[PDB]
């Protein structure tokens, strides 16, 4: 929604959304390096379970939210996805995000 | 003619039912990504026939007007397996 | 709870509870031949997503209202439970369907 | 609603309903790509968690409102649908805008 | 409450809890088996949808009012646990009543 | 005595934890039906504990009276298992 | 006399857990194909056992009243199998 | 909060609170060995099926409550804690309670 | 010095992601039973990584303040493996 | 007239069990390669049964044409299996 | 009361990394058939490791008390295995 | 020239399809490592070609940009394969 300030570039919900899509079963992993507890990445698969789509939306807008305010936020979620072995994503974060 | 149409949710289900270990590779040379198939399987853990639905209904509704029988024609043709079984499920 | 006239036969609700009982996770295959439409067989997975029963008998009940009159509506159902597989629930169906 | 100027097209609650009818549970989806807060997301889809069909419908009307004047709001409602991989409707929603 | 004649059996407003307490999630095949419709069953699931508890009690009073003089209405009710596997109920009346 | 007696809730609760995936043949040759433990997979998808605990609450309502830790104990051998299983469940 | 009714769940369970590696050409043999076959394995990926117990199901749900232990016994033998088994389960 | 005793000592609510936090999709395992009717863990599993911390929050004060009175209570969510094989949170209990 | 303190969860995430087939006999030697294995693919049944992950977390809970990197340590030796990995995954 | 018509799902699981240890090399002059065989060695590892099953099935789905029965001559005793086979399978 | 008792889910972790392909010949000499073999081979296609485990596992289960930490010894004297390497597990 | 560009999952897929086992040696080259192989194995375990798509799909999710249509190529050799097999499924 409001990700990042003005030197480093902004998220879209638009992006943040194609985040979500590009991301798999391997959600969780992004989850917990962007330091989702474990309990909470499995309430989650709890209130969705029947919607994998919702739950890797909602953890990641969720987080969003959580981050709305901080700085490094959309440099967290770079490094999650480095770590969470998805080069791949934080590549195109990275990229889009290639403007200020 | 039927061929330039689009499968209804009955007769999705139908194709389903017929389908075996290659749906996979199927609905990939269709326009599906690996991301979709893992929604399919994730949201019907147990039970394959659901998922081979959510598979055809997405393709369907992604690329509408052009997710003709012609489509899959050519999709079960490029997956290695006899073209007739469009002409099976239309009887 | 009112399928069928006299000359096929009639379906009671113990009926019908039964032909739901029958059923496992193959339900939308049923009720997709039946006529359900994708949309409505997930707007019914949701409403129940924590009881598979009532999903079912929803599903099967839900489908006895808008046939209340009709012609075959119970030869319908015995044509679904026939064409998602299941020669197994067709004949019992029309068994206890053997008065007329 | 008033939802459509008379230059691009225009758009009946019939044709909004004809919409909201045919979108399932990606309806956050469509949402979140209109613009729409994901807190409001959060709070429509929990202020009618019983009834999927109440929160499709308050979702894409009270966007709809919004969207009171405006321009081709509609060839919003359009592309959101469409990176909300539904040309699906998407299509059906520019066929209905075939009035001239 | 006042199900059952001075022979078939008793059954107080005391039994009739004991059973409303002992069902649950399945009460509506308890119920479809008695006799109650789905659109009765329906009806009593949204004036209480979120307290159980009322539902089911709600339910089998409703029901014990209309057999109020009604000879076959207590093996009735156990006709009707058994056919919703619920034996375990079943037997719990059969006891009660051996005591009258 | 206690055999011709049916488990409690705690107790069906605690025996459910020592099940492995050989619960589903023991609900099998204790009464319930393939279609039975279908309806207990889906309702609690990811976690096999309630699974197996809606199982053996189907059961001993299915068959009331009828479902002894006696009963219990020959399911357990009927699907190769040590019945002992009762007893150290049972201190 | 009783080799004209199909076997129960509980019986099924029996069936497939004596069954080794030879339940596949079993099934090909009473009606099914690979596919209902690959949807079984899809189906229970981790539990053998399971895979078989589904696939004997599908059979007898497919065919109903003609998936009898009749059929089943030709089905032993054209695999190689000694009919000793139905003969067995049923005591 | 009246969880206790005296000697022993008391839990305030931000404590069970945690304790609530801690549990996840297991809580049923906890409650059931707290003693509680499978048809309450069903009836609350209901009552709240889409919020999680819900369910747990509500089973745990629940039975608090019933336990008010009661010598040892705290030794019984520690014992429940423990068989449910999570020593994990049952330690983390001793931690707090043991003041006394 | 830090070998007595529990791994985090995201610390129990990286270190599974660093495990291939020696995690079973792994967490076997750590304290677990195939049971609780047989839970873990039970509940992620596509999806390997959330099983491991989940057999940490299983056994972190049932050691509470036992459940240390030191046991870590002496695990990952029973199934022949390079200590390594846990100074280099913390850094 | 029987030789030019392929078999199906019933008779390829009939000449795929008698078929000895040499399934590997019969369908190395019928017209199944290395990336064929060694692909349903893969799907499944154990069960030499259902590999060799799986190697006709792609008859079907590649051939069809000169693979029926009589192109069934020429393989069989192409690697020691006196082509008589073909006849006392089909009672 | 040593050679009396059956050993737990962590030993027999053990006894399964150091064996080569000579433990099917060993388990086969305690109680299980083909029937467990072509099962603990199946549940494990990639992972010989807790096929292994497992195979002892169903060894357990079906004799319980009478599993001793002597059987497991009965059968490494039957097959070459230095019946040395059951107190190099406990030392 | 397209050569500087990951292929997608439909292009993966037919690579996936004219691969036979030296696929594992060629994503090894690639930079997968034995342990991502397994993982592959353990999310499919019945059907190959689910597992050589997940591989080169991990295989591009880990090197982004860089998994390109210049590394399949030399991927290929790296394993003895002749490169065209890109060009035929390209053209």
């Amino acid at each position: 929604m409001n990700l990042g300030d003005a030197e480093t570039g902004f998220l879209t919900q638009s992006n943040l959304l194609s985040v979500a899509g590009r991301l798999g079963l391997d959600w969780p992993a992004v989850a917990l390096h962007l330091g989702v507890s474990y309990r909470e990445v499995q309430r989650i698969r709890h209130e969705f379970r029947d919607d994998l789509d919702e739950q890797i939306r909602h953890m990641l807008f969720s987080w969003a939210e959580r981050q709305a305010g901080q700085p490094g936020a959309v440099g967290l979620l770079v490094q999650a996805l480095e770590q969470s072995d998805r080069q791949d994503v934080a590549e195109e974060v990275r990229a889009v995000l290639e403007l200020g | 003619h039927i061929l330039n149409s689009s499968p209804s949710d009955r007769q999705i289900n139908q194709l389903a039912q017929r389908l075996g270990p290659e749906w996979e590779p199927m609905v990939l040379s269709l326009g599906l990504s690996q991301t979709d198939i893992y929604r399919c399987k994730a949201n019907h853990p147990h039970n394959v026939q659901s998922q081979v639905v959510e598979a055809f209904i997405r393709w369907r509704q992604r690329f509408g007007k052009q997710a003709t029988f012609q489509s899959l024609h050519n999709g079960l043709r490029a997956v290695e397996v006899d073209p007739s079984l469009l002409l099976h499920m239309l009887e």
